[PDB]
């Protein structure tokens, strides 16, 4: 209960990236990967990132579709699978469940978790700090010297899209 | 370092393993490819926003970037196996063992 | 608070008129009313085989255009600053370069949508 | 006070749209010189209503080749899609003042087209796969201008948030200003909601449906709610962004009443083009946005990217 | 001339869009070098104020920066105004 | 005729009205009166937040003129 | 009382019903042209709430217009048996009702009654667009009188 | 000049329609609130009216009477309800009442 | 830089977004400014293999305040040891700390 | 009429931020000493709270320097209510 | 493990084009009701289109056998459910041929008067349901009012609004009834306007030509083989009318001009019908 | 087009061959012509100019 939102967003952020992570359809790929980005947008727009979150949002969104836009243009199986379906997605779905079940179990029980790195249970709300930010939110501001002081990214991002788009072409061409 | 980071670095572990199992589907495998990219950009924003990174707030940004950039690569790639073989399994451009 | 609450609410009704959508109306079904519709006749059997459309190359720069708009959305926000210059030649850059990807793809074949 | 702050705003909206139906075909009667529905009720007053009362009593049915939950989720998605994008509309004083409402607007308006194909693709019909995948592809290309149009124009704003608009068209109406752009914003709206000049979502004439392919009683009713919603906002979004209105802080009455002439005027224009145009082709519609509406669309970005530096005209941040 | 004319022309009839994008998409980049406001909208962003202006201590020999904000010496910015 | 039209026109635009109305009139009824106050960024919250704190009675909007210091 | 609450009850239902009928439209023959005239501004079968509505998904009421030919007989069937049913057929024209000029022709199915049930019954050859609209009228008294509440408060 | 026209010709259909009580009686169940002169009376109740400025198709009307034959036709107006000899004026098959 | 374009031109391509403490737009701080700035300028031109034994308590503090591992793992068994007693009733929280 | 009309808002803007540095500091003079007072009672609570542990001498900074560093807002709010928690965390991100 | 080839290409696996067919009617309201319409498409570019017919085999060649020559007479009437006096004109014309029989002058005229105005109603129904089918949807009730005006003419004068059996081997049944050329005059009158309200909405339309400018193109010598008559060879440069090469009644007393057509194409076509709408005013 | 009728007698009161020509049979035999190439959504337009009404061509 609102004790701290950060937690259970990320949470259904793992469940729905266990599901497209067992190889089901890829229409149920896209559903699985789309809740995972949804509720991600959620978390960075909880951490103030308001403008970060809702850009991933809308650019994912677009690029998930054209993906399972494709997987029913010539990736479609006769008979597509679904969450049950096979046993071996199955098998691959309940696992990630159980998995990310036992980790939360081992993380919210002693909150002194050790895997890999240290993970010691005490709220997200914490890490935040104490301050202002003037008149001006510091994410927007952050992403809009892009074309002041980072006139090298602009460069090389911008020549690397032109040329994606020659690659694209120039691979799916053929003949 | 709370349980949200914990939360997106076992998530991005779960896409690792997601994708090195490759079951009977290239466009499922794209998936988990694009996948990774989540907990990474997910991340990334918790980082230089919890920080206040600001000048390095365009670095979500410059990955989304790049990240549709191979997406659309992948799926360039998908058109043609599935086309001239028919399906996307990756089990039938096995053409290569010798 | 507020944003999840509307949220909710809108969900909330949206599956309440689905309950009640799918369970006022008492049904009297049978195999042939739950057969697919495909303008009287029998079907031939479809509508899961692969159906290759034709704007693939464009439904896939969709998503190259898409990540130019992301690239150039910070531009209300950019305009405050203190070398406009600068901001202006790079601004300019990234539409010369989204306008030249898609010329040249436009000469070469690119928009035309396959036989 | 913020349940009746909600419920004070989704039945309005689904009334609006409820007799929306009724100004259709009342509108599409009188300009083919029918008379439209007025034997329900005085001058068609109750006909939705009796219409509504059936398509939710007559017997719902799924596919037999459906799968059940892609295709209930489908309406969920819609209808919710439809109902929270109102949202941030700033009549008077927005619901929710965010702080982005331009980018969650074109987010979720993003969003209202998965319901569309994951309809058709549960549906299992080969006319519901066709319909599915013309929409797709017709969107998301629309979107492009979309996106940028919403852009260009904001960029005299300063910033994203929708109550700004009522500040920066104060003296003059940004179609003066922004005309061009105010053409292919109107022609995107009529495309990403779907009506009649690029209707081939539907495509009723070509494929019979596509927008709710064995959809029934209730589905049939989320698909259409979920849509004619939409018609009213995308004109609605359209009034708050190009034709502003008079603002007194103290009697904001004022303000609405003309808000919503306008939304009912912008609307009136969807139904009527809706009755004057033939159906475009598909590869018709996607060449008019992919070979002239973006050249044109980038064209005037870059002159207004450097419009407000040439004029020192640099719009305030906050 | 005649090459050049010719060309417009034909353009003129046959793609209107195109000859018409090309022309403000040409504007749009040698006008914002020409006109003479440039400086001023660099003027607008720089004299806007969005952090605090920190005093400075004074040791003395600082005849330009003023003492009190209503003193006039310093920045002034009067042409705001008129502008 | 096309007079007819209009109580189409009618029940939608009261329809329409209402939210506006709702909206406009809940917020100040639920603020003392006066609009609710927006905070596009965090020093506008910091006022908001000095206000709940200072009129004691943790109200933002309820607020204390010249009298409360003397 | 019970009885008077389903009364009303099943009143409603019965004025949805009636006041929106949406058919689909089986134009088979010249019987088709009278019924879009009854379409057009003249009559205004629009106007009656009934509107035309194509994918049988989405439509109430079969108006069947013109000859049955026995090669189509599946599709009538088909196209009958698809529709959410609340539903009622309409059969317009002599050839439809019952064979008509094509009655003992090798390949015309003597009447629609053969391949579906049959509501009321529309004579004529073609019937004018004036008595089609008499015939929906015909429905939506039929429908008015439809006790199906009253029947299931009384089994 | 002419909308005050119209809108007294409109108030003036309250006054034709025996009151405000008969003009919701013929809006609810005649769908029309146009005033005519009566041109005749059958036995069974049928108003007869015709209106010579109104397009041909709508110059003559005819009001169902409210009870025939020991059936209500208040809400349930039937279009065979007209006798034939009142039905070959009403068709514009003829101009003789 | 393995071939150091940057040094030798004498341009700036990457060198001002690399650390937290550069000219940040609008001289917006970053959180741990003042820990990395003294990090900097105490492991500057002395080399990596010194800078990872000398200058080790400044980078501690340092990627404490990145991370506030230490700190936050005070307040955790602040609270824990705070629960168990209020829980156990040996002392309840000042009014302060309720309202 | 968009030219003239945006730069009056610039104009306005500039008053408005104006007015916002003439009571920043008070603002910053009032929030360092409410920064102060909630430390200190944290401190006083944390030695009630512990006086029968082993060893957890009362406030030792864990940053080697002595200079002060800008306080964690879950070290200022940690012990208070779950009310004042949320207000202060996600209070402005969650008011819309 | 087989050697790899020799020119690093293996040999092309079996065929995957699965061409997705379906048949697109007889449902479907824009393919006239009756089409079993089922086509071959490359994805979505038709490669054939085999249109099976017979849907609606009413066996009127064979019922007319057991009929008597003024018993069949009904029948052309259902032929063609627009054509009606044209219709009922040839078989009045074949059955007069073999009995070397004339009809009066005045029957002649008559005959000629309404099977232009005939003309009119098939060619009101098939601009304004190409609309349709195309999806301009308001020009279709416009001229579907005056489709009903005419209808009246219809019933006027045989005594049913669509199925006259009015022309009839030897002249027509019985003389107009008194002032209904009045009424023709009236209608005429107005006629052109509405034709012009019709075309200018579409035939300098962007839409409407897009969906039919070099759409449906046939060449001079392919429509002639395929057996193509009437408007096809009009629209696409061949100068044939039956109604000026073989004058059949009194047509070689009346004065008219066939619109022939340039480029061949949908556009050329629906314009040579418009301008036949308007020609026949000429013979009315 | 041009439609006529094949009209066979053999002297009695009733007609012993009465074949219709059809305009639209010819018309129709020639869809697939001309629908080679043009894209689906077209097949509705070039049916339209056909002028194929289905009692004739089935007769
Ligand atoms: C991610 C979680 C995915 C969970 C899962 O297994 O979803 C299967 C679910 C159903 O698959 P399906 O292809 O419709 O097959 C359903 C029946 O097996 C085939 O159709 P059916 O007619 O058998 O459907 C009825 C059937 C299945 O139940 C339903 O259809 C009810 C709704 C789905 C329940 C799961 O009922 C039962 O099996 C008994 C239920 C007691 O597939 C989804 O994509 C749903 C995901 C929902 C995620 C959350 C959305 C918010
Ligand atoms: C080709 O082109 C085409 C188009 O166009 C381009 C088209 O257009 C069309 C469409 C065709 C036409 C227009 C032709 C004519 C056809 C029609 C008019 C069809 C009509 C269709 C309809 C659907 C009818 C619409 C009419 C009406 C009157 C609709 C009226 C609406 C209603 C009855 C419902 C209104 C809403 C209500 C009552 C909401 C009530 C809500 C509440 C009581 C509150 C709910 C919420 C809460 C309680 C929240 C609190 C709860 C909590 C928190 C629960 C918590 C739970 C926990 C578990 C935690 C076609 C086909 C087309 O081919
Ligand atoms: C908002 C709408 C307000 C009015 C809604 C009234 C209820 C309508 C529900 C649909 C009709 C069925 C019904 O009312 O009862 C089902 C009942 C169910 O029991 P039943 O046995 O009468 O069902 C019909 C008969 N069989 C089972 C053979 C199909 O049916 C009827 O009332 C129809 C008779
Ligand atoms: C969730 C469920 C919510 C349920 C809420 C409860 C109410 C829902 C439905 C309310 C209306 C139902 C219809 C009741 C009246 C009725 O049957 O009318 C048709 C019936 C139809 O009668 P009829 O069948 O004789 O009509 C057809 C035949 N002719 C044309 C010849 C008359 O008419 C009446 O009852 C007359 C009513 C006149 C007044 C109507 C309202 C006028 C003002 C409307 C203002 C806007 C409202 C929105
Ligand atoms: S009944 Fe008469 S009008 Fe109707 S289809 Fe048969 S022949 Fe044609």
């Amino acid at each position: 209960m609102t004790m701290y939102i950060a937690f259970i967003l990320s949470t259904i952020f793992v469940i729905g990236f266990v599901g497209f992570s067992s190889k089901p359809s890829p229409i149920y790929g896209g559903l699985g990967l789309i809740v995972s980005g949804g509720v991600g947008c959620g978390i960075v727009l909880n951490f103030g990132g308001s403008f970060l979150g809702l850009m991933v949002f809308l650019i994912y969104l677009g690029g998930m579709l054209v993906v399972f836009g494709y997987t029913t243009a010539m990736a479609t199986e006769m008979y597509p699978e679904v969450w049950v379906s096979n046993k071996t997605v199955f098998g691959a779905f309940v696992s990630g469940l159980m998995m990310e079940f036992c980790m939360v179990y081992y993380a919210l029980k002693e909150e002194e978790v050790e895997i890999i790195f240290k993970f010691n249970g005490l709220g997200d709300w914490v890490i935040y700090d104490t301050g202002d930010s003037g008149f001006f939110s510091e994410e927007a501001m952050g992403i809009a010297a892009l074309y002041s002081y980072g006139t090298w990214l602009v460069i090389v991002t911008g020549w690397s899209l032109l040329i994606g788009v020659v690659v694209i072409m120039e691979i799916t061409r053929g003949n | 370092m709370p349980l949200v980071y914990m939360n997106i670095i076992m998530a991005f572990a779960i896409a690792l393993a997601g994708l090195l199992m490759y079951r009977s589907h290239l466009m499922s495998s794209l998936l988990c490819l694009e996948g990774m990219m989540l907990s990474l950009f997910i991340m990334s924003t918790l980082i230089i926003l919890n920080t206040h990174f600001t000048l390095a707030n365009m670095m979500p940004i410059i990955l989304l970037v790049f990240a549709a950039c191979e997406a659309a690569l992948g799926l360039s790639l998908l058109v043609m196996v599935s086309n001239t073989y028919g399906t996307d399994y990756v089990q039938n451009l096995n053409l290569l063992q010798c | 608070m507020n944003i999840m609450l509307t949220l909710l609410t809108n969900v909330t009704l949206a599956s309440l008129l689905v309950l009640i959508a799918f369970w006022l109306p008492q049904l009297n079904a049978y195999s042939e009313k739950t057969s697919p519709y495909e303008c009287g006749f029998d079907p031939m059997g479809s509508a899961r085989l692969p159906f290759s459309m034709k704007f693939f190359l464009v439904a896939i720069t969709f998503l190259l255009f898409d990540l130019e708009i992301a690239l150039l959305l910070p531009l209300p926000w950019a305009s405050q600053t203190n070398n406009l210059k600068t901001m202006l030649t790079m601004a300019l850059f990234l539409l010369i370069l989204l306008a030249a990807s898609l010329a040249y793809e436009w000469t070469q074949k690119g928009l035309e949508w396959a036989e | 006070m913020f349940m009746i702050n909600i419920l004070s705003l989704i039945i309005p909206i689904l009334l609006a749209v409820a007799f929306l139906t009724l100004v259709e075909r009342k509108v599409l009667g009188y300009m083919q010189l029918r008379k439209g529905p007025n034997v329900v009720g005085p001058y068609g007053l109750l006909q939705p209503i009796a219409d509504a009362l059936k398509l939710v009593t007559k017997e719902p049915l799924r596919p037999g080749t459906s799968s059940i939950s892609m295709f209930i989720i489908a309406p969920i998605l819609g209808l919710s899609l439809a109902l929270t994008m109102w949202v941030p509309l700033p009549m008077p004083y927005p619901l929710i003042n965010m702080n982005l409402g331009v980018l969650f607007m074109l987010a979720m308006s993003s969003l209202a087209v998965y319901s569309i194909l994951w309809s058709g693709w549960a549906s299992n019909s080969k006319y519901a796969l066709i319909g599915a995948l013309r929409a797709v592809a017709q969107t998301i290309s629309y979107e492009v201008t979309l996106a940028i149009i919403l852009l260009s124009v904001l960029l005299m704003n300063g910033s994203y948030t929708l109550s700004t608009l009522i500040t920066t068209q104060e003296h003059i109406w940004m179609i003066f200003t922004s005309w061009p752009l105010a053409m292919m914003w109107f022609i995107s709206t009529l495309a990403e909601t779907n009506r009649a000049p690029f209707d081939l979502t539907e495509g009723e004439s070509e494929l019979v449906s596509g927008f709710n392919v064995e959809y029934a009683a209730g589905p049939f009713a989320m698909f259409f709610m979920a849509e004619y919603a939409n018609i009213i906002m995308m004109n609605a979004f359209t009034a708050i962004l190009f034709l502003g209105a008079s603002h007194d802080p103290h009697t904001p009455e004022l303000y609405t009443i003309n808000f919503v002439l306008k939304t009912l005027a912008l609307t009136i224009t969807f139904l009527w083009i809706r009755a004057s145009y033939p159906r475009f082709r598909y590869d018709q519609l996607m060449h008019l946005l992919w070979k002239s509406f973006l050249p044109l669309t980038l064209a005037l970005c870059m002159w207004h990217i450097s419009l407000p530096i040439m004029t020192a005209s640099i719009p305030p941040q906050s | 001339a005649g090459r050049i004319a010719s060309f417009l022309k034909n353009a003129w009839a046959k793609e209107p869009v195109l000859v018409a994008s090309f022309a403000i998409g040409g504007l749009a980049i040698i006008l914002p070098s020409l006109s003479p406001y440039t400086n001023y909208a660099i003027r607008i962003n720089r004299a806007t104020p969005y952090n605090y202006p920190v005093p400075l201590r004074d040791d003395g020999n600082m005849p330009d920066v003023p003492s009190h904000p209503q003193d006039p010496q310093g920045p002034s910015l009067e042409w705001l105004k008129n502008l | 005729m096309w007079f007819e039209i209009l109580p189409g026109i009618a029940v939608m635009a009261a329809c329409l009205f209402i939210p506006g109305m709702a909206t406009a009139h809940i917020h100040k009824f639920t603020n003392g009166g006066k609009e609710k106050r927006v905070a596009h960024f965090s020093y506008q919250w910091n006022l908001m937040e000095r206000d709940r704190c200072i009129s004691g009675v943790n109200r933002y909007h309820v607020t204390k003129g010249l009298e409360n210091i003397d | 009382r019970g009885e008077y609450v389903v009364a009303k009850l099943d009143d409603l239902v019965n004025w949805a019903r009636r006041s929106s009928l949406w058919p689909m439209t089986f134009g088979l023959a010249c019987c088709a042209v009278e019924m879009m005239h009854m379409a057009a501004p003249r009559y205004d079968m629009d106007r009656f709430g009934v509107v035309f509505r194509a994918s049988p998904r989405q439509s109430d009421v079969m108006i069947v217009a013109g000859t049955l030919t026995n090669k189509m007989a599946p599709a009538l069937r088909k196209v009958y048996d698809q529709m959410p049913e609340p539903r009622y057929v309409v059969s317009m024209g002599s050839c439809a009702n019952g064979g008509g000029y094509y009655h003992y022709s090798y390949s015309v199915v003597r009447g629609c009654d053969r391949i579906v049930p049959v509501d009321i019954y529309v004579p004529g050859c073609p019937p004018t667009a004036e008595a089609l609209l008499y015939g929906i009228l015909q429905l939506q008294r039929k429908i008015k009188r439809e006790k199906r509440l009253r029947i299931w408060y009384r089994r | 000049m002419e909308l005050v026209q119209v809108l007294r010709r409109g108030l003036q259909q309250v006054s034709g329609h025996g009151g405000l009580r008969g003009y919701l009686r013929v809006l609810f169940r005649a769908n029309d609130v146009r005033v005519g002169t009566l041109v005749g009376e059958d036995k069974y109740g049928n108003k007869y009216y015709e209106d010579n400025k109104q397009f041909f198709g709508r110059h003559r009307w005819v009001i169902y009477t409210t009870e025939m034959n020991g059936r209500d036709t208040f809400w349930d107006v039937d279009g065979s309800m007209v006798p034939p000899e009142w039905h070959r004026w009403l068709h514009c098959m003829t101009d003789d009442p | 830089p393995f071939f150091d374009v940057q040094k030798r031109l004498g341009l700036d391509l990457d060198r001002w977004m690399t650390i937290q403490s550069a000219e940040q737009p609008h001289k917006i701080p970053g959180r741990c400014h003042a820990f990395e700035k003294e990090w900097i300028e105490c492991a500057h031109g002395i080399g990596g293999i010194r800078a990872e034994k000398e200058c080790k308590i400044e980078f501690d503090d340092f990627v404490e305040c990145l991370l506030r591992q230490k700190t936050m793992k005070r307040l955790s068994a602040i609270k824990r040891q705070r629960d168990k007693l209020i829980k156990e009733g040996k002392y309840t929280p000042p009014p302060h700390h309720l309202g | 009429s968009m030219m003239k009309w945006n730069r009056e808002r610039r104009r306005l803007q500039i008053e408005d931020f104006e007015a916002r540095i003439a009571l920043m500091p008070l603002f910053q003079a009032e929030k360092d000493r409410r920064v102060l007072q909630m430390l200190r009672e944290n401190l006083e609570e944390e030695a009630i709270i512990m006086k029968d542990v082993p060893d957890w001498k009362v406030g030792e900074s864990v940053f080697h320097t002595t200079r002060w560093v800008t306080p964690m807002m879950g070290e200022l709010y940690g012990l208070r209510t779950n009310e004042e928690i949320l207000s202060a965390t996600y209070g402005f991100i969650w008011y819309t | 493990w087989k050697p790899p080839p020799w020119n690093d290409v293996d040999p092309p696996k079996d065929t995957l084009v699965s061409n997705l067919t379906l048949n697109f009617g007889p449902q479907h309201p824009a393919a006239h009701g009756v089409l079993r319409l089922v086509m071959e498409l490359s994805g979505e570019m038709v490669r054939k289109c085999d249109p099976h017919i017979g849907l609606l085999h009413r066996g009127t060649e064979k019922l007319i056998e057991y009929k008597t020559y003024l018993q069949a007479l009904p029948y052309f009437d259902r032929l063609d459910y627009v054509s009606m006096m044209c219709n009922e004109q040839a078989y009045s014309l074949a059955v007069e041929k073999l009995l070397n029989i004339q009809p009066p002058p005045r029957a002649q005229w008559i005959r000629v008067l309404f099977g232009e105005i005939t003309r009119l109603l098939n060619h009101i129904m098939a601009v304004t349901t190409h609309a349709l089918d195309i999806g301009a949807m308001t020009p279709f009730f416009w001229m579907f009012e005056e489709r009903e005006k005419m209808f009246e003419f219809y019933e006027r004068v045989s005594g049913a609004r669509m199925h006259a059996a009015y022309i009839r081997p030897g002249g027509v049944h019985q003389d107009l009834p008194l002032g209904l050329l009045d009424d023709i005059y009236e209608f005429s009158k107005n006629f052109s306007f509405r034709i012009d309200e019709l075309e200018e909405m579409l035939t300098n339309n962007r839409i409407w030509r897009n969906r039919t400018v070099d759409i449906g193109v046939v060449t001079a010598e392919d429509a002639l083989n395929y057996g193509f008559s009437g408007v096809m060879l009009r629209g696409s440069g061949i100068q044939w009318d039956l109604r000026k090469t073989q004058p059949y009644d009194v047509y070689d007393q009346v004065e008219f001009d066939v619109p022939i057509g340039s480029r061949g194409d949908c556009y050329d076509r629906y314009l040579c019908r418009v301008e036949e709408m308007r020609q026949s005013l000429r013979i009315i | 087009g041009e439609f006529g009728v094949y009209l066979v007698s053999d002297g009695s009161s009733r007609p012993y061959r009465c074949k219709i020509k059809a305009p639209g049979f010819a018309h129709l035999a020639g869809l697939d012509k001309m629908s080679k190439g043009h894209m689906l959504a077209d097949v509705v337009a070039i049916i339209g100019t056909q002028d194929i009404v289905f009692g004739e061509v089935d007769r």
